C-alpha cells in the first residue's frame, strides 16, 4: 500500500507519541518501571528509554527504527535515552501542525539545523565544567541510578559505581573498560551488593578447606585440568576398540599426578612454605586426589573457572592463563593481593581480590537471581557510563532540564535565523526541548505550566541553571539537587532527535518492498 | 499500542484495573485462607485428583494467569513462606486489598510516588512501631508448650480445631533436638505420612520414618553403612528375545539363574563394599532378597525419589543404579539404623542424634491422604513458622490483634505525617482491617462491625476476632492470649513483603 | 540369526558364475566365430564335461549354438534364485531380530 | 492481453507514479520514500535504482522503466534517478489529449525534434571545460561529489578519479573516444590512508593479487602474458590418447615437456622474471619456467591480463614460437608485488600504453577507503563526462528553462500539431526546477514565473533556480554545473521510453 504525503508522516508521529508516554516516567526517580509478558513471554521487568524497545518484539517500523539509532546514544550515555524518545516525536507535533499549517518539513528541517548548532553553541555556553570528586561523580553516577532505580537504590549503590572507576582512572583510562565485572550472587534479598577491588572466583574447585582462605595470593590460572580422567580412557581419547583401551588404563591416572605433582612443585618452586596460600585456578575440573595431594600442602586449586576470570584473573593479577603447570615462580603466576573462597548457599565464591594492579574490580551484587536482581544489574552499568561519562566531560551541567529551559529560552529568545524558514523549523526545534522537564514536574507534581514559567522567569531571573524538583513538581539548582547533565550525555540527544527527525519527516510514498 | 508494535499486555486503566484487579482475584481466597478458617478449598493439580486446604501458595503455583501481577508477587509470598511457615495466608491478602487504596486514589487522582510513598514510610513507620507491638517472646523448644503455644496460630491460619493436638505432636517431634539456634531442618523433622490408624495417630519416631517395605533383615548394623541406589535392580534377569522373557527353549534356562548370581555378586558386594542397608528403588528379587538375608543387609523394595533423596539427603548417601558392585560412597551415617512397623506398617527406620543433624522423623500416622497430606500442611507451615531461628521469636499478637492497634497507630499519625502521602500513609492503615475482615469473612460478619468494636478495644494487642461468634458478635477473641501469638518476625515479613511487590506491581505499565 | 544369510550365499553364489558367463557370452559369440572360421584344420574336440572326446565340426557348431545355452541357461535361472533367496532372506531379517532384541 | 488508452494512461499512471518522491529525492535536498517489507524491512533511499528493485512492479511498464534506469545506471550510473523523470511527464503531460487528438506519431516525431532543439540548445549553453586544469575539473567533480555529498574523503577521491581518470583517459576507435574507463582499475586495500592511495602507470592487479602472485619485485624483468597455444603436446606436433598409466607416463611427458620446452623457451628470450600463465597453464607449463628459469605463474584471468595488456601495455599473442616484450609485457616493465596492509599486491607499472595510470587505493581500512572508493568511481563517470563532453553546462533550471522557451517558439514557430509535444516537452522540464522548489521549501509557481522572467531576459543562461538555497541563482556564479553529456544522455534516455511506452499499443502474452 501507500500511506501518501500527509498520511506516512501521520504515522510517524503517531507511533512515537504512545510510547513517549511510557517514557515521561521512564525518567527519574518519578520514572515508573515498565514490565514485558509479550515482549518475550517471559516475565520481565526494564526502565530505560532502548532496552526495553529492544525487548519488546516491536512491529511498528518506527519503533524499530528507533531502537536502532537511540542505541548509539544509549551505548554511551543509558540515560537521557529514557528522555530522548520525547523531545522526537514532539518535535513532529510541533512540526506536523506548521505542515499541517502548510509549509515544508523541508524548510523546518533546514529550520532545525541553525537551532540545533545554537544550542550545540548553547551545550557549550551551557556546559559547566565540573571536577572529578567522587562526589561530583556521586551525584552524576546516582541521578542515572535515580532515573533508573529508588534514589535509595541509587544510594546504596553509587558509592561501588564511583568506586571502581576510580581504580580504572588508576589506569589512566578515560574510560570505563574493566572493573565493568558484575556479579549476581544467591541470596534471599537484592539489598547486598559488594565491591571486590579485585575479582570474584565462584568456585573453590570442588574440594574445601584447601587452605582456601589466602592473603599471599599467586595466581595460577590455568585451563587444563588436573582432571584428565580417574578412569581408562583419557580425555578426549575414546576408544569402543578393546586392545587401544587397555593401552591408556595405565598413564591416565599417571599423567594427572603428572600435572598435580607438577603443582605440588609450583608449590614449592613458588613458595617452598606452605604459608602462603597459593591458587591454582583451572577452567575445569579438578581430581578430588588432585585437589586433595594439592589442599594438604596448602595449595588451593580452582577448578572450572570461567574465561571471563581467566581474562579477568590475567589481567587483574597481573595473572597468567597456563596450559602446562611445571615450575614457575610466585609472580610468573600473577599475584592477587587477597584470595578468600567464599561460601553462600552452597556455591563458594572465591573472592580475589586487590589483585596487584588491581584492574578488574568485580562488583558483586547478592540479590534473589530474578529479574529484580537483573533490575538493579543495568542502572549500575548504566550509571558506568554515566560517570564514564561524567568521567569523559569535566563539562556537566545541572539535570531535570534546567539545559532545556535556558536553550529554549535563549535559542527562541533570539532569531538565531532572523529569518522566517529557519525560524520556523527553530521554533518547533527549541519547542521539543521543554518537554522533559515540565512533563516530570508534571508527571511528579505541579502542572508543565507552573514549573515552566516558574524555571522560565527563574531562569530569566538567574542564568543559574535552575531545574524541577523531581519530588515536588517545581524548579532548583539541578547543580545543588544533583542531577546532573554530562555534556557527554545531553549532547548526543541532539544529534539523535535532529539527525533522525531529519529524513523520516521527509517521506511521501510509503510501500512494502519486495 | 495504537502502533502494531510495542510488545506488552500491561498499563494504564488495565493496570490500575485489570492488574490490580487480577491481583484481587488471588487475594479472595487468602482470605478465607489465613487466621481460623472453616473455609475449605478443592483443588486438581493436573492429576485431576481433588485437595483440600487453606493455603494460597500450594494452590497459586498451579494457578496460570496472562498477568505476572499475580506471577510477581507469589514469590514474596514465597519469599515469605521461605522465610516464614505462615503468614502467606496473610501475606497476599493485604498487598491487594492495599494496592485497590490505590486505584481509588487513582480514581481520587494520586500519583504514582505519591500512593507509593505513603505507604513506604508508614511501613517504615510500620516497621518502627510493628516491633513495639512485639507482646512476647518464645522461649524454650524443649518446652512442648511454649512451642505449641504459638505452632497453633499458623496452624489456626490454616485450620483451626486441629491444631491443638497437633501443635503438641510437633514439640513432641521434637522441633527441640536442633537449637532453633542458626538451624533447624525440616527433612532431618521429616513428616512421614502412614495413611492407616488415626489421623491422631500421627506419631513421632526420631529417626527416619519409611513407609516403604523394610525388607531382608533389620540392618546388618544399626550404625548402618548405607549404600542407597537409585535402581540397584534394574534386574539382573534380561528381558530380551521371542515372549518379551524368551525365545528359543534353551533361552529360559540362562534367563532364571544370571539373575540370582549377579544379584548375589551384587548383594554380595553389597556386603563386599560393607552396605549393611540395601536400598533398592529398583525392584525387589527373593533371591537377591534371600542375599540380602543371607548378607543380612537390611533391603528396600521401592523408593521414590523422597525416599531416595533423604537418603542422598540425610545419610549422605547417593542413589545410583547398580548394574554395577556396589561400593560405598553413600557410606554411613544414622547411628541406629532399623526395622520398624509404624502403624504397624513396615517402616524402614535410621536415627542419629545430634543437636544438630539429628532425624526426629514426623510420622503421621493418618486416616485419609487428602486429609493427612492437609493435615501435613499445616504442621509443615507450622514448624516452618516455628522456623524463625530465634529460640525467642519476639512475639506479637498471633491471628492479629495486633492490625487494630496498628490501623489506629498509623492513620492518626498518618495525619500527623502531612501531605498527599499522608493519605497514602492513611490508607495505609486501612488494609490492616483485611484479616480482621478475613476472619469475619468466615467467622462471618462485618470488619467494620469488628473494627468499629476493636478500636473500641483500643490499646489492646489482645482482644480480636478467630473463629466462632466471638469473632462475630463482640469480633473479641484475645489474639495475645487465647495462646495464639504470633512472631514479630512473619509479621514483619509480610508487611515488609506486601510492602513490595504491591508497590513493584503498580509502577509497571507494560 | 541363521535365517539371514543362509539365501544370500547362494545368491552370491549363482551370481558370479553367472557373470563368469557374461565373459563366456562373449566368447560363446565368439566360438561361434572361432568354430565358423574352423573348417577342420584343427582338431574340433567340443569340451563338454570331463572326457574329451574326438569330435565333428557340426558336433562342434551345433555345441556351441548350445554352448551359449550356458550362458542363457545360467543367467537366467538365477534373477530367479536372486529374488527367490533375496526375498526370503529379507523376509527373515526383522523378524528374528525384533524378536532377540524385543 | 492489455491495449490501448487504458494502457496508454496505465503507462503513464506505471512510470509516473514511481517518480513523484522519487523527484524529491532528486537533488541533495531529499525526501526519502521508506520502504517498508511484507517481512518489515524499513528502506530509507533517495535512489530509485534501490527504490526500482525493492518495490512491486505493479505493470510491464515498470518492468520496462527498469530497464532505461538500468541502462543509465549501466549508461553511467550519474543521473539514474533523472531518466524515468521527463519520460513519464511527455507521456504524463500530453498523451491523453494528443491520442484523444489521435495520433501516436506526432508526439513520438515531436520527441525527437524536441529532443535535438535541447542538444543544440545545449552546446550553447554548454560551455567548454579545462580538462587541462585539474580543478576546471575539479570544481564540477566536487559539485559532483558534493552531489554525492561526501566532501571529506571523496574530495581527494576527486584528485584520485580525475588524476586516474585524465590518465585513463584515452581511447581509438579512429574516431578516438575520450576517456577508456574498462582501462581503469581501482584497488581495495586495507591499511595505509586514502590520501596516500594513488595512481601509477598501467593497470594495477590487485584483482588476482591479493598475495603472492608474481614473484615480489621485478623491476625491468617481463611478465608474460600467454593466448598461447602452450597445451603441452601429449605427441610431438600431435596429440593422443591422455595419460591413464605408467607407460603414457613415460612416452608421453617425453613429448610433453620438450614442447612446453619448445614453447617456454621462447618465453625465456623476452626477458621475464615471472611468467603468468592464462592459456596453456598445465601442470607441465608452468613446471617448465621454473625449469626455464622463470617464476610461472597459474590459471590467472585475462581480465588481468587485458588489463595487464593495458598495464605494461602489451598485447597478448598466441604465438607458440615467437614470444617477446612487444608480444607480451611491452616497455622496461615494472612488476612489483607489494604488501600494502597485509596483501601482496602486484603493481604493474612502467606503462606503455597512452598515459593510462591505474588506482591505487588503500584505506586504513577497506571501509573507509569504500566512501572515497565510490564517489571515485562516481567522479570518473563525472570526470568522464567532462572528458566525453568537455562543455561544462549550468545544472537545473538554467539548463532547463534555456531550452523550454526555444522549444515553445520551436513550437511556435512550427504551429502545428507538434508543437503541443514541444509545449509539453517545454512544460515537461519545467517540474525539476520546480521540483526543486518543491523540494527546497518554496512557491515554485511565483519562481517559476521568476525563473520564466530569468529567461524572458536573461534567457535562464545561467540563471535557475538553486534547490539547496532555493532561489534564482547564476549557476556559473554558483559554480553549480555539469557536462552536456549525461546532462544530454540522461534527457535524450529520459525520451526514449516516452517514445516506447507511447509507441507500444498492445501488451499481450
Amino acid at each position: 500500500e501507500v500511506a501518501r504525503a500527509q498520511a506516512a508522516l501521520a504515522v510517524n508521529i503517531s507511533a512515537a507519541r504512545g510510547l513517549q508516554d511510557v517514557l515521561r516516567t521512564n525518567l527519574g526517580p518519578k520514572g515508573t518501571m515498565k514490565m514485558l509478558v509479550s515482549g518475550a513471554g517471559d516475565i520481565k521487568l526494564t526502565k530505560d528509554g532502548n532496552v526495553l524497545l529492544h525487548e519488546m518484539q516491536i512491529q511498528h517500523p518506527t519503533a524499530s527504527l528507533i531502537a536502532k539509532v537511540a542505541t548509539a546514544q544509549d551505548d554511551i550515555t543509558g540515560d537521557g535515552t529514557t528522555s530522548n524518545v520525547l523531545i522526537i516525536g514532539e518535535l513532529l507535533k510541533q512540526a506536523d501542525l506548521y505542515i499541517s499549517e502548510g509549509l515544508h518539513p523541508r524548510i523546518i528541517t533546514e529550520g532545525f539545523e541553525a537551532a540545533k548548532e545554537k544550542a550545540l553553541q548553547f551545550l557549550e555556553e551551557v556546559k559547566v565544567s565540573r571536577e572529578m570528586d567522587r562526589e561530583t561523580l556521586i551525584d552524576v553516577a546516582r541521578t542515572s541510578l535515580r532515573t533508573k532505580v529508588h534514589a535509595e537504590l541509587a544510594d546504596v549503590l553509587t558509592e561501588a559505581v564511583v568506586d571502581s572507576i576510580l581504580a580504572i582512572k588508576k589506569q589512566d583510562e578515560p574510560i570505563d573498560l574493566f572493573m565493568i565485572e558484575i556479579m549476581e550472587m544467591k541470596h534471599k534479598s537484592e539489598t547486598d551488593t559488594s565491591l571486590i577491588r579485585g575479582l570474584v572466583l565462584d568456585h573453590g574447585a570442588r574440594h574445601p578447606d584447601m587452605k582456601k582462605r589466602v592473603e599471599d595470593a599467586y595466581i595460577l590460572t590455568c585451563n587444563v585440568s588436573l582432571e584428565y580422567e580417574k578412569t581408562e580412557v583419557n580425555s578426549g581419547f575414546f576408544y569402543k576398540s578393546a586392545e587401544e583401551r587397555e593401552k591408556l588404563v595405565k598413564a591416565e591416572r599417571k599423567f594427572i599426578e603428572d600435572r598435580v605433582k607438577k603443582i605440588i612443585e609450583l608449590k614449592r618452586k613458588v613458595c617452598g612454605d606452605s604459608d602462603k596460600g597459593f591458587v591454582v585456578i583451572n577452567q575445569k575440573g579438578i581430581d578430588p586426589f588432585s585437589l586433595d595431594a594439592l589442599s594438604k600442602e596448602g595449595i588451593v586449586a580452582l577448578r572450572r573457572a570461567k574465561r571471563r576470570n581467566m581474562e579477568r584473573l590475567t589481567l587483574a593479577c597481573g595473572g597468567v592463563a597456563l596450559n602446562s603447570f611445571d615450575d614457575l615462580s610466585p609472580d610468573c603466576l600473577g599475584h592477587a593481593g587477597l584470595v578468600y573462597e567464599y561460601t553462600l548457599g552452597e556455591e563458594k565464591f572465591t573472592f580475589i581480590e586487590k589483585c596487584n594492579n588491581p584492574r578488574s574490580v568485580t562488583l558483586l551484587i547478592k540479590g534473589p537471581n530474578k529479574h529484580t536482581l537483573t533490575q538493579i544489574k543495568d542502572a549500575v552499568r548504566d550509571g558506568l557510563r554515566a560517570v564514564k561519562n561524567a568521567i569523559d566531560d569535566g563539562c556537566v551541567v545541572p539535570g531535570a532540564g534546567a539545559v532545556e529551559v535556558a536553550m529554549a529560552e535563549a535559542l527562541i529568545k533570539h532569531k538565531p535565523s532572523v529569518k522566517g524558514r529557519a525560524q520556523l523549523g527553530v521554533q518547533a526545534f527549541a519547542d521539543a526541548l521543554l518537554i522533559i522537564p515540565k512533563v516530570l514536574a508534571q508527571n511528579s507534581g505541579f502542572d508543565l505550566q507552573e514549573t515552566l514559567v516558574k524555571i522560565q522567569a527563574e531562569h530569566s531571573e538567574s542564568g543559574q541553571l535552575v531545574g524541577v524538583d523531581l519530588n515536588t513538581g517545581e524548579p532548583m539548582v539541578a547543580a545543588e539537587v544533583g542531577v546532573w547533565d554530562n555534556y557527554c550525555v545531553k549532547k548526543q540527544l541532539l544529534h539523535s532527535c535532529t539527525v533522525i527527525a531529519t529524513n523520516i519527516l521527509l517521506v511521501d510514498e510509503i510501500m512494502r518492498a519486495g | 499500542m495504537l502502533k502494531e508494535g510495542a510488545k506488552h499486555f500491561s498499563g494504564l486503566e488495565e493496570a490500575v484495573y485489570r492488574n490490580i484487579q487480577a491481583c484481587k482475584e488471588l487475594a479472595q481466597t487468602t482470605r478465607t485462607a489465613y487466621g481460623p478458617n472453616g473455609m475449605n478449598k478443592m483443588v486438581i493439580n493436573h492429576l485431576e485428583k481433588l485437595f483440600v486446604t487453606n493455603d494460597a501458595a500450594t494452590i497459586l503455583r498451579e494457578l496460570e494467569v496472562q498477568h505476572p501481577a499475580a506471577k510477581m508477587i507469589v514469590m514474596a509470598s514465597h519469599m515469605q513462606e521461605q522465610e516464614v511457615g505462615d503468614g502467606t495466608n496473610f501475606v497476599l491478602v493485604f498487598a491487594g486489598a492495599l494496592l485497590e487504596l490505590a486505584e481509588e486514589l487513582l480514581r481520587i487522582g494520586l500519583s504514582v510516588s505519591e500512593v507509593i510513598e505513603g505507604y513506604e514510610i508508614a511501613c517504615r513507620k510500620a516497621h518502627e512501631i510493628l516491633p513495639n507491638l512485639v507482646c512476647c517472646s518464645a522461649k524454650n523448644l524443649r518446652d512442648i508448650d511454649e512451642v505449641s503455644s504459638l505452632l497453633r496460630t499458623s496452624i489456626m491460619s490454616k485450620q483451626y480445631g486441629n491444631e491443638v493436638f497437633l501443635a503438641k505432636l510437633i514439640a513432641q517431634a521434637c522441633v527441640s533436638i536442633f537449637p532453633d539456634s542458626g538451624h533447624f531442618n525440616v527433612d532431618n523433622i521429616r513428616v512421614c505420612k502412614i495413611l492407616g490408624s488415626g489421623i491422631s495417630s500421627s506419631s513421632v519416631l526420631h529417626g527416619m520414618v519409611f513407609k516403604k517395605e523394610t525388607e531382608g533383615d533389620v540392618t546388618s548394623v544399626k550404625d548402618a553403612k548405607i549404600a542407597v541406589y537409585s535402581c540397584p535392580f534394574d534386574g539382573m534377569i534380561t528381558e530380551t528375545k521371542g515372549t518379551v522373557l524368551i525365545k528359543t527353549a534353551e533361552e529360559l534356562m540362562n534367563f532364571s539363574k544370571g539373575e540370582e548370581n549377579l544379584m548375589d555378586a551384587q548383594v554380595k558386594a553389597i556386603a563386599d563394599t560393607g552396605a549393611n542397608v540395601v536400598v533398592t528403588g529398583g525392584k525387589v528379587a527373593d533371591m537377591a532378597l534371600h542375599y540380602a538375608n543371607k548378607y543380612n543387609i537390611m533391603l528396600v523394595r521401592l523408593n521414590s525419589k523422597w525416599d531416595l533423596r533423604r537418603l542422598c539427603k540425610t545419610v549422605g548417601a547417593t542413589a545410583l543404579p547398580r548394574l554395577t558392585p556396589p561400593v560405598l560412597e553413600e557410606m554411613g551415617h544414622c547411628d541406629s539404623v532399623y526395622l520398624s512397623e509404624v502403624g504397624d506398617t513396615q517402616v524402614v527406620v535410621f536415627k542419629h542424634e545430634k543437636e544438630d543433624g539429628a532425624i526426629s522423623t514426623i510420622v503421621l500416622r493418618g486416616s485419609t491422604d487428602n486429609l493427612m497430606d492437609d493435615i501435613e500442611r499445616a504442621v509443615d507451615d507450622g514448624v516452618n513458622t516455628f522456623k524463625v531461628l530465634t529460640r525467642d521469636k519476639r512475639l506479637v499478637p498471633g491471628g492479629g490483634a495486633t492490625e487494630i492497634e496498628l490501623a489506629k497507630q498509623i492513620t492518626s499519625y498518618g495525619e500527623t505525617c502531612p501531605g498527599l502521602e499522608q493519605y497514602a500513609i492513611k490508607k495505609f492503615a486501612e488494609a490492616f482491617e483485611a484479616i480482621p475482615r478475613a476472619l469475619a469473612e468466615n467467622s462471618g460478619v462485618k470488619a467494620n462491625e469488628v473494627i468499629s468494636k476493636l478500636y473500641a478495644v483500643h490499646q489492646e494487642g489482645n482482644k480480636n476476632v478467630g473463629l466462632d461468634i466471638e469473632a462475630e458478635v463482640p469480633a473479641v477473641k484475645d489474639m495475645l492470649e487465647a495462646g495464639i501469638l504470633d512472631t514479630y518476625l512473619g509479621k514483619y515479613w509480610a508487611i515488609k513483603l506486601a510492602t513490595n511487590a504491591a508497590v513493584t506491581v503498580l509502577r509497571v505499565d507494560q | 540369526v541363521e535365517k539371514y544369510q543362509q539365501l544370500q550365499k547362494d545368491l552370491s553364489k549363482s551370481m558370479s558364475g553367472r557373470q563368469k558367463l557374461e565373459a563366456q557370452l562373449t566368447e560363446n559369440n565368439i566360438v561361434k566365430e572361432e568354430l565358423a572360421l574352423l573348417d577342420g584344420s584343427n582338431v574340433v574336440f567340443k569340451l563338454l564335461g570331463p572326457v574329451l572326446v574326438k569330435q565333428e565340426l557340426g558336433e562342434a557348431r551345433a555345441t556351441v549354438g548350445k554352448r551359449l545355452d550356458y550362458i542363457t541357461a545360467e543367467i537366467k535361472r538365477y534373477e530367479s534364485q536372486l529374488r527367490d533367496l533375496e526375498r526370503q532372506s529379507e523376509q527373515q531379517r526383522e523378524t528374528l531380530a525384533q524378536l532377540q532384541q524385543e | 492481453r492489455e491495449s490501448g488508452r487504458k494502457v496508454q494512461s496505465g503507462n503513464i499512471n506505471a512510470a509516473k507514479t514511481i517518480a513523484d518522491i522519487i523527484r524529491t529525492c532528486l537533488g541533495p535536498k531529499s525526501m526519502m520514500k521508506m520502504l517498508l517489507d511484507p517481512m518489515g524491512g524499513i528502506v530509507m533511499t533517495n535512489d530509485g535504482n534501490a527504490i526500482l528493485r525493492e518495490i512491486q512492479v505493479q505493470h510491464p511498464a515498470a518492468k520496462s522503466m527498469i530497464e532505461i534506469s538500468r541502462t543509465q545506471d549501466e549508461e553511467v550510473g550519474d543521473g539514474t534517478t533523472s531518466v524515468i523523470i521527463l519520460a513519464g511527464e511527455m507521456l504524463s503531460v500530453a498523451e491523453h489529449f494528443l491520442e484523444q487528438q489521435m495520433h501516436p506519431t506526432v508526439v513520438i516525431s515531436a520527441y525527437r525534434k524536441a529532443l535535438d532543439d535541447m542538444i543544440s540548445t545545449l552546446k550553447k549553453i554548454s560551455i567548454p571545460v579545462d580538462i587541462s586544469d585539474s580543478d576546471m575539473m575539479l570544481n564540477i567533480i566536487n559539485s559532483s561529489i558534493t552531489t554525492k555529498a561526501i566532501s571529506r574523503w571523496s574530495s581527494l577521491a576527486c584528485n584520485i578519479a580525475l588524476d586516474a581518470v585524465k590518465m585513463v583517459q584515452f581511447e581509438e576507435n579512429g574516431r578516438k573516444e575520450i576517456d577508456i574507463k574498462k582501462y581503469a582499475r581501482v584497488e581495495k586495500i586495507p591499511g595505509g590512508i586514502i590520501e596516500d592511495s594513488c595512481v601509477l602507470r598501467g593497470v594495477m592487479i590487485n584483482k588476482d593479487v591479493t598475495h603472492p602472485r608474481m614473484r615480489r619485485y621485478i623491476k625491468n624483468p617481463r611478465i608474460v602474458l600467454l593466448d598461447s597455444s602452450l597445451e603441452y603436446k601429449k605427441g610431438e606436433s600431435q596429440t593422443d590418447i591422455e595419460i591413464t598409466r605408467e607407460e603414457d607416463f613415460t612416452r608421453i611427458l617425453q613429448m610433453e615437456e620438450e614442447y612446453i620446452q619448445q614453447l617456454c623457451e621462447d618465453i625465456i628470450q623476452l626477458k621475464p622474471d615471472v611468467v603468468i600463465t592464462e592459456k596453456g597453464i598445465s601442470d607441465l607449463a608452468q613446471h617448465y619456467l621454473m625449469r626455464a628459469n622463470i617464476t610461472a605463474i597459474r590459471r590467472v584471468r585475462k581480465t588481468d591480463n587485458n588489463r595487464i595488456a593495458r598495464a605494461c601495455g602489451a598485447r597478448i599473442v598466441s604465438r607458440p614460437e615467437e614470444l617477446r616484450e612487444d608480444d607480451v609485457g611491452t616497455g622496461a616493465g615494472l612488476l612489483e608485488i607489494k604488501k600494502i596492509g597485509d596483501e601482496y599486491f602486484t603493481f604493474i607499472t612502467d606503462c606503455k600504453d597512452p598515459k593510462a595510470c591505474t588506482i591505487l587505493l588503500r584505506g586504513a581500512s577497506k571501509e573507509i577507503l569504500s566512501e572515497v572508493e565510490r564517489n571515485l568511481q562516481d567522479a570518473m563517470q563525472v570526470c568522464r563526462n567532462v572528458l566525453l563532453d568537455p562543455q561544462l553546462v549550468p545544472g537545473g533550471g538554467a539548463s532547463e528553462m534555456a531550452v523550454a522557451h526555444a522549444l515553445t517558439e520551436k513550437s511556435k514557430a512550427m504551429t502545428g500539431v507538434e508543437q503541443w509535444p514541444y509545449r509539453a516537452v517545454a512544460q515537461a522540464l519545467e517540474v525539476i526546477p520546480r521540483t526543486l522548489i518543491q523540494n527546497c521549501g518554496a512557491s515554485t509557481i511565483r519562481l517559476l514565473t521568476s525563473l520564466r522572467a530569468k529567461h524572458t531576459q536573461e534567457n535562464c543562461e545561467t540563471w535557475g533556480v538553486n534547490g539547496e538555497t532555493g532561489t534564482l541563482v547564476d549557476m556559473k556564479e554558483l559554480g553549480i554545473w555539469e557536462p552536456l553529456a549525461v546532462k544530454l544522455q540522461t534527457y535524450k534516455t529520459a525520451v526514449e521510453t516516452a517514445v516506447l511506452l507511447l509507441r507500444i499499443d498492445d501488451i499481450v502474452s
